[PDB]
């Protein structure tokens, strides 16, 4: 697949290809890879669909009981670290995104259980391609107009250049509150 | 691929399936597993189609050319020597029925090149499924009409009973005087 | 690799994907064109590995031009096709894969499809070698009507393409569809 | 520990219904076992399920999930939503990923409009407008693509739709060797779940 | 499967059962494992059918080349040695040389996978079913037996070998290589 | 290890890397000449192993210089690409050289030409192309910022993009990139290009 | 490693035939020319195995020890489902193609994987090719005993000649309303 | 090796001219090309002559006659047939008669040039059929294959070369062409590729069928 | 190597040759392949020596536990079945159960690599040298024989098996399990 | 990927790389924190895979912070190295982490200390050491220009040597190298160090 995330001024944002092909054949393009956990944090799966879905739901549980336990919202580094601590036992890499600090933190947890913090992670097969656009076209923080065009753009080139990912676009700017939601079909013009 | 052929009271009668397959999906609704090596001798190969079209071409022309080069009708056993020698040099079974100075001879030819004269024969996936019905009802010196109905029966059984075999049938009565083909036995 | 060949009342149609992606299906190219013209009434659509495609169409270019000049008649499709089967069979190794499709009037339309060893199917109707072939036989088996005008047959073959390309990751952009009649040839690009 | 069989079970959500058809024929590598096998099971209520993997895993998996829906409904006095069913499936399946079930699987249900869950062997479940699995899937999906969806060019009358299913499968027997000539076809209109032995 | 041979009071008496089981499923039952390399000498064979049959034809035409190049019929020892040197050059078959020769009226050579020993005052047995009969037959052995008496030993030893060896065949053929002229024998079956 | 080429009506420009790693773990040998000017107006950008691209590059160099010393006409660049095609493909699958190549050239009729080719003898005419592991990086840029009608120098800014991109996020590759620049009259190198 | 190449079973309204030969080849060659592969779990139920022997007697003792506790009585269906459940437990194994049969009438087959099903006629092992299709050819419901047993005898006739490994003589069992009858006679 | 033939001061190859003289010194055969068929004939005691005809089947279509040395005819006919077969293996269809005439012409060429060999001693006629039409090509020893509506090859054919035209006047039908052939030729052999592609020699009884 | 057993008019008569060849070199010649699991029943064994000997001791003490837990001597069928279920659980040996039982005065069980069949009106033979004698001995068989008469069959069949099987031993031991009391027999050798 | 550490009487200084390659072909992730300050006066420089050094580094971090929150005394750095020794070695040869480490620290008796360790639990006290493929490069410099009595800053010039060396002739590694600098009072980072 193909997942993208980066933080401009107004928040962290999340973008993705909805295609989910089992081999050369396409099982589905309706598939949703973006998942919410805590009301403010969310993650994107990349790689295998079943294991990634499992670990996301599992994360939702552990986070949920924690959130019930302290009666509050946990910091994003926590939710990263739990997967870093469980995955190391064994899958598929993932990206996390959320708000605890005045800036939204971003993370990326490898199937190796490697954890990484940073500003513009991307993953999935086509990661490299948008991943060029992310500094050639985003060396620094910008605007929501600039950003939704940016992610829609970088996803489009990760859609054209990679046969392993495509389908619909689905960008999700995150407000300090929760998040927004946007979905698109083909946009070659 | 079933291929069943059987001797009658004066003529070999060959019959065969007509459906190529790539292994999973079928890759043809029809094919020719009853090649005509000569007017009074045919081959019915089973196996890889490629190797079959090859050696049957080379065989047909070795036999037609040799017939041009000599008086005698290319008596059936020479085809068997040529084919078996070719396969021996090295994947495709064959079943060949011809009629000549001897009897209506019929042969079966294994992928390693082994030859055997046979009263009745089958090869391919359907072979088992054809050996079942074929052997049960066989009798030497059947009326050729009995060949006409039987060989279609054993073919239909070796069709319905395999995933790898199916489609329309075709049958022919290789009389020494003449082949009598029909494109769809079904 | 993705190739089609519908047949018509007074026509034949041939089509393809135009992508020649590399390993992990990254699209290294989108203008690649497997269809070729060996003759005004004879076409071949190659598929499978692209190296073997250019080498093969190249050798046909050779031996067919050689025969047409050596013997004045434009080559009949049965000749080009049986000879083609003869060509691949000499060595499996030469094409690690290739799946030729041969098409054209002979003015009865002639549609045949070789296997990479030279196994061959001389069909009376459509045949569809290609990496996306299952989707092809799947759509075209039921969509097909015996005989049609070149445009309805065009939208037909186009619906088999438009359908198949969206199920396969390796299927290309575009469509080099190529309806033809003995006196005319109509290529088009569909998106 | 896995054998391939072609249960070619397909799902298809109508505007007020869901339709689940499957060839009945069982087969070894190239030989037919039974001419007639149940490749589809009925989940206890308003939903049903199909699969096409090896038959031991089909049967034991349907058994298990049936035991779970029956236990759940008896413990909670409440017939499960379709979602808890498919979700439970992701659960059961992933719980054994290190030694996976070979049964790729399909769910069809109604929420009260056929909510659906086709998916991979390890529970990577998805909803869909339509579904196919078994060796007959890759062939039929384009036929199902166009008849209903028109992404590059009224689609669910019950008659027209059962027709699309019919022609799709009947064509599928032709191009595929594993697909069998017989078919069951279920129809989960909100009243109840019809069965058809059309072939 | 089984191939056997015991010399009666004068000549050889060879035997075999036909089955030609193929892949642990019988394919060409009632074949002819025993052979006419010539009237003077017959050559039982077992192992792979293809390699054996080709080798059989090959030694045949060497035998005829030798047969007419010198008008005397070739000694069977030479048939043995040419089969020795031939199969030496992989190819694989095991086999039994019996026959009449004015030089040595009755012998019985036995070629292994590669190299060939004799048994002038003995018997030769080979194949999967051999192993049952090596011990049984080498008990009943006595050199005085006439064909009426040794026909029994051949017949029975075949029957026991066939009883408890799955590869071993049904109908059996035997040849009574008489010291004198013609030596013919007809197919027969028991159980 | 990264190779890049870009055609337009005003230009063919072949940017490419200069490094040459003895050991894959380290770029111990530097400033290597990946290019091979094979024509008055056709350069060849080879890649992979240094020994394959050297043997093969010198080889093609000779067969073309021979062909031109022979017949009066210069080798038309598509004939050059296809000849390299036949040569690279000539090897049985057991033997082809590990050599990614960008033919680039000029024509008295067809003007500027570009041919992307592969270790396998796969080849096509394109408006831009890349080789090495870096193909994945620059290509989303080269696709993005491309003008079909662009002046050559803003393309040179596009290679500045590509390069600063490969530095930041790849096998870091900071040293200056030579790049022959086609013109109606001549090629025009820039070894200093950083 | 003893193996029994084939077993078949067939039914008609007045009862259900089920037979096999008594050979038990110990690899390349026969060991037991008189093995008993058909086995009687219940007065209205028997198991017939065609694979490796040891596993078959193992499952034999298992089904019996499983039975005596229940000896309404354990139905052939419950016996079959217990059987398949055992194979599939073992799998995650025993080499057989055991079929359960008995009584209205019930035949069920089980492949080695615990793959299993139910049909009017079941054949097992080498028979499937060399008898089943033929027995798929002439099978009819309400065959009388003469029709049925002459039919299975035609099938074992084709089989002993085509199967690589068969015995000349057939241990044979027919289940009737009166009770299961294991005919002693062999052919 | 050594091309035993070499050029004259006068420019001619004398040797091939010799072979021309041998063919001229050797036995007659006719060819006539009906609008809907082609007929070729020739003037052919212990000897059972039934085995011996100058006529020969190269394919179901093509048939030939030589004039010169019979063993030379034998080997040319052999290579020729092996070429019709080599072609029908190389492609899916029957050889065009013109193509086979070209390959025979090259085979005849080589020995006329290639070292150490005596040039072929005979002319050839090659009636045939193709999708183009019913054909008749004579092949010269030099390699000079040539189209003919009719031809002659053997002894005393100077006067005899000019009887053949009359069938084209109004006898283009085969049955009337027969008289043109035999009466021009006035033992014997006749092979005819008719409206059907296959050809077959007329028996002496059928030779008496036209003798009346 | 060889182990055999034929029931005479009443009781069993087991036999074996000792050699215990080790790695195709004889190591412990004149061992004792036959065993006393008990006086009522003796158990020939062949296969790997170690696995067999351990299994032998194990079944021994089960036999004694059963022997005293119920003062009646354990039926030999039960010795067979416990060896069945035991070796079922890799371990590997083949073996022969003979003995006397008031329930069934003379039987002869035969355990394969894993699963065990009987031969009440027959004979049991196993080992590498078995295969020679299966056919020979199954000819000489008749159920009427007394020990004076069957002692010969045992003796000879051992001698033939030992003749033409390299693993097969020299000195041989036999036991005449008489229907009545003591059944002893002494080591003996021929060739 | 390259790790370096150097002890003297006036200093322990751990220079190290900041890159972190997702794919071995490319350093897609940057500025990583390889160091782990585990003590008031003992840093741990881990390397290899990011996930092993993270799990293990956090692990050792906790066992030491636990040990110190427990007993009054801080963990003496050799006890720290040996404890890391026992932990890394605890794994059966089937399981040890792929983790190269440089313990470095200060002591109330033994003053500055340094412990070079390996993926295999091999370990020794040394005056200088290195990890990664770059060990081969800088070590001939570190050996060469070393003063046993040197002031800390000329050592910092020595790491400038090592670094400009690894840039020129290795997996090019230009980005700034963080490096904790021990003092009698505290550690002193320099992320800006290029
Ligand atoms: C018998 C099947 S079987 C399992 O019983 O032996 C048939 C015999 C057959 C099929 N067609 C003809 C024509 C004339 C004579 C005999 C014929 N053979 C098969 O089913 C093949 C299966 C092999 C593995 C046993 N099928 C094939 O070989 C494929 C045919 C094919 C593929 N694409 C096509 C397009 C049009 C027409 C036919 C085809 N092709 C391959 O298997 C590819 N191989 C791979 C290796 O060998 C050479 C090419």
């Amino acid at each position: 697949t193909t997942t993208l995330a980066f933080k401009f001024k107004d928040g962290i944002i999340v973008a993705v290809d909805s295609r989910a092909s089992m081999g050369s054949f396409i099982s589905s393009q309706n598939v949703e890879k973006i998942i919410e956990i805590n009301k403010n944090i969310l993650g994107t799966m990349a790689g295998g669909a079943a294991d990634c879905l499992y670990w996301e739901k599992y994360l939702g549980k552990i986070i949920k009981i924690y959130e019930l336990r302290n009666n509050e919202k946990i910091s994003v580094r926590a939710a990263s670290t739990i997967l870093s601590n469980i995955l190391y036992q064994y899958c598929c890499g993932i990206i996390l995104s959320g708000y605890d600090h005045t800036g939204f933190n971003m993370f990326y947890v490898d199937d190796s259980g490697k954890k990484v913090e940073g500003n513009l992670f991307s993953c999935g097969s086509g990661s490299t391609y948008a991943y060029s656009i992310l500094d050639s076209a985003y060396d620094y923080n910008l605007n929501l107009d600039q950003a939704v065009e940016l992610a829609r753009n970088a996803i489009y080139h990760a859609t054209f250049r990679d046969g392993g990912s495509g389908g619909k676009v689905r960008v999700f700017h995150i407000h300090k509150n929760g998040y927004d939601k946007i979905i698109e079909g083909e946009d070659v013009f | 691929t079933t291929i069943c052929g059987l001797v009658c009271q004066n003529a070999v009668i060959l019959g065969a399936d007509t459906r190529a397959t790539e292994g999973p999906i079928v890759a043809d609704k029809n094919c020719s597993k009853l090649h005509y090596i000569s007017k009074n001798i045919w081959c019915a190969g089973a196996g890889v189609a490629g190797d079959l079209e090859h050696t049957t071409l080379w065989l047909q022309h070795n036999v037609e050319l040799h017939r041009l080069n000599t008086n005698t009708q290319p008596r059936v056993s020479m085809c068997v020597s040529r084919l078996t020698q070719e396969l021996f040099k090295y994947v495709c079974a064959i079943v060949l029925g011809g009629v000549d100075v001897n009897g209506p001879q019929l042969y079966g030819i294994h992928p390693h090149g082994s030859s055997c004269l046979l009263p009745f024969t089958a090869l391919g996936s359907g072979s088992l499924n054809a050996m079942a019905v074929l052997e049960a009802k066989y009798r030497d010196n059947m009326t050729i009409e009995e060949g006409k109905n039987l060989v279609c029966e054993a073919i239909c059984a070796g069709i319905f009973n395999d995933l790898g075999s199916g489609g329309n049938v075709d049958i022919c009565v290789i009389t020494k005087d003449s082949y009598q083909h029909i494109r769809p036995y079904k | 690799g993705c190739v089609l060949g519908m047949s018509g009342s007074n026509c034949v149609a041939i089509a393809c994907d135009l992508r020649l992606g590399a390993n992990t299906f990254t699209t290294v190219s989108t203008k690649f064109s497997k269809i070729f013209k060996m003759n005004n009434n004879v076409y071949v659509g190659l598929s499978g590995l692209a190296t073997d495609i250019q080498t093969l169409y190249e050798i046909l270019r050779y031996r067919v031009n050689l025969y047409e000049v050596r013997q004045d008649a434009e080559m009949d499709v049965e000749c080009f096709a049986n000879m083609l089967s003869s060509i691949l069979y000499s060595n499996r190794f030469s094409p690690y894969f290739v799946n030729p499709i041969v098409v054209g009037f002979k003015y009865e339309p002639y549609l045949t499809a070789y296997d990479l060893i030279g196994a061959k199917c001389e069909t009376r109707d459509f045949v569809v070698n290609g990496v996306t072939s299952e989707q092809l036989f799947g759509m075209c088996e039921s969509l097909y009507v015996k005989d049609q005008d070149e445009n309805g047959l065009f939208e037909t073959i186009s619906q088999c393409l438009l359908s198949a390309l969206d199920r396969d990751c390796i299927s290309g952009w575009g469509a080099e569809v190529l309806v033809l009649t003995p006196e005319k040839i109509i290529k088009k690009k569909l998106k | 520990p896995y054998i391939d069989n072609g249960g070619t079970v397909i799902g298809l959500t109508g505007k007020d219904y869901v339709i689940l058809a499957a060839d009945t024929r069982l087969s070894l590598s190239y030989s037919i076992y039974t001419r007639f096998c149940p490749k589809i099971s009925k989940l206890t209520d308003k939903c049903i399920i199909g699969s096409s993997g090896m038959q031991s895993d089909i049967k034991t998996l349907h058994s298990l999930l049936q035991k779970k829906i029956q236990l759940f409904v008896l413990e909670h006095s409440h017939y499960p939503d379709i979602h808890v069913i498919a979700r439970l499936l992701c659960v059961i399946l992933y719980s054994r990923r290190f030694f996976p079930y070979y049964a790729f699987n399909i769910l069809a249900g109604v929420d009260e409009k056929g909510v659906l869950y086709n998916y991979d062997s390890v529970g990577s479940y998805c909803e869909a407008t339509h579904s196919c699995v078994g060796s007959g899937s890759q062939l039929i999906l384009p036929i199902l693509d166009n008849r209903v969806e028109q992404k590059n060019q009224t689609n669910f009358n019950l008659g027209d739709d059962i027709n699309f299913v019919k022609d799709a499968i009947t064509s599928a027997t032709e191009r595929d060797i594993y697909t069998g000539d017989k078919t069951l076809i279920y129809v989960i209109d909100k009243m109840g779940i019809n069965v058809n032995t059309l072939d | 499967t089984t191939i056997i041979g015991i010399i009666y009071d004068n000549g050889v008496m060879l035997a075999c059962d036909s089955r030609t089981s193929s892949g642990t499923f019988i394919s060409n039952k009632c074949s002819r494992k025993i052979n006419r390399i010539n009237e003077n000498l017959y050559v039982c064979r077992s192992g792979a059918s293809a390699h054996s049959q080709k080798i059989i034809e090959i030694i045949k035409h060497y035998c005829v080349s030798m047969k007419n190049e010198n008008r005397k019929k070739g000694r069977f020892h030479e048939g043995e040695t040419i089969y020795d040197e031939t199969t030496y050059d992989f190819l694989s078959c095991a086999l039994i040389f019996g026959g009449y020769d004015k030089i040595k009226k009755q012998q019985l050579y036995a070629v292994n996978l590669n190299g060939s020993i004799i048994e002038k005052h003995d018997f030769a047995v080979s194949g999967s079913g051999s192993i049952y009969i090596q011990s049984y037959l080498q008990d009943k052995y006595k050199k005085f037996m006439t064909k009426k008496e040794c026909f029994n030993l051949i017949l029975n030893c075949v029957k026991y070998a066939m009883h408890n060896d799955n590869s071993s065949g049904g109908l059996i053929r035997i040849v009574n290589i008489t010291k004198s002229f013609v030596e013919e024998f007809t197919v027969v079956n028991t159980q | 290890d990264t190779l890049i080429g870009l055609r337009g009506n005003n230009f063919v420009v072949l940017a490419a890397d200069t490094y040459s790693i003895n050991s894959i773990i380290k770029l111990k040998n530097d400033d290597n000449t990946k290019f091979y000017d094979i024509h008055g107006n056709k350069c060849l950008l080879l890649g992979g192993s240094i020994g394959d691209r050297l043997q093969f590059g010198e080889f093609i160099r000779k067969n073309v210089h021979l062909y031109q010393y022979q017949n009066n006409t210069d080798m038309f660049v598509k004939s050059f690409a296809f000849f390299t095609r036949k040569n690279l493909a000539y090897y049985l699958r057991r033997n082809p050289f590990e050599v990614n190549c960008l033919i680039a050239g000029y024509d008295k009729k067809d003007g500027y030409q570009l041919y992307w080719c592969d270790y396998l003898s796969n080849m096509d005419s394109v408006n831009k192309g890349a080789h090495g592991y870096g193909a994945y990086l620059v290509s989303a840029i080269l696709d993005k910022y491309y003008h079909e009608n662009l002046t050559v120098d803003e393309a040179l800014d596009i290679f500045k993009l590509c390069f600063e991109e490969l530095k930041k996020r790849f096998l870091l590759t900071q040293i200056n990139y030579e790049l022959r620049i086609m013109y109606d009259n001549k090629v025009e190198t820039q070894y200093v290009t950083v | 490693v003893v193996t029994g190449t084939s077993v078949i079973a067939i039914k008609y309204k007045h009862g259900i035939m089920i037979a096999a030969d008594r050979k038990a080849s110990y690899g390349s060659y026969a060991k037991f020319q008189n093995v008993e592969r058909i086995f009687k779990i219940n007065n209205k139920t028997v198991m017939g195995f065609s694979g490796e022997l040891a596993d078959a007697q193992y499952l034999h003792e298992l089904l019996t020890r499983k039975n005596i506790n229940n000896l309404d009585m354990y139905t052939p269906q419950h016996y079959h489902s217990y059987v398949s459940r055992v194979f599939y437990v073992r799998k995650n194994p025993l080499f057989n193609n055991i079929i359960i049969a008995g009584i209205d009438l019930y035949i069920g087959f089980v492949d080695m994987h615990g793959t299993n099903f139910c049909d009017d006629y079941i054949t097992t092992g080498y028979a499937r090719y060399f008898a089943l299709t033929l027995l798929r050819d002439h099978y009819k419901d309400n065959m009388t005993e003469e029709e049925a047993r002459i039919l299975i005898n035609e099938c074992l006739r084709i089989l002993y000649f085509r199967d690589a490994t068969s015995s000349n003589f057939i241990q044979i069992v027919k289940v009737t309303s009166k009770g299961v009858e294991y005919e002693e006679p062999y052919i | 090796s050594f091309s035993l033939t070499t050029f004259s001061p006068t420019g001619k190859l004398v040797q091939i001219e010799y072979a021309l003289n041998r063919v001229s010194s050797s036995s007659p055969a006719l060819g006539i090309r009906a609008k809907n068929g082609v007929i070729i004939a020739t003037e052919k005691e212990l000897i059972e002559e039934n085995s011996i005809f100058k006529i020969q089947q190269i394919s179901e279509h093509i048939g030939i006659v030589y004039a010169g040395m019979p063993g030379d005819f034998r080997v040319l006919l052999k290579r020729a047939r092996k070429e019709a077969i080599r072609y029908s293996l190389q492609y899916g269809s029957e050889i065009l008669v013109k193509e086979l005439v070209k390959i025979i012409a090259s085979i005849v060429q080589e020995f006329t040039q290639t070292g150490g060999v005596r040039p072929f001693g005979l002319s050839l006629l090659i009636c045939g059929v193709d999708v183009y039409g019913y054909h008749l090509y004579q092949i010269d020893p030099s390699g000079c294959y040539f189209n003919w509506m009719a031809t002659c090859v053997g002894k005393d054919y100077q006067n005899n070369m000019s009887f053949l035209e009359k069938r084209y006047n109004k006898d283009i039908e085969i049955e009337d062409a027969i008289h043109t052939a035999i009466l021009t030729l006035k033992n014997i052999e006749i092979g005819v590729a008719y409206d059907n592609k296959p050809f077959k020699i007329l028996t002496q009884n059928e030779i008496k069928d036209y003798l009346i």
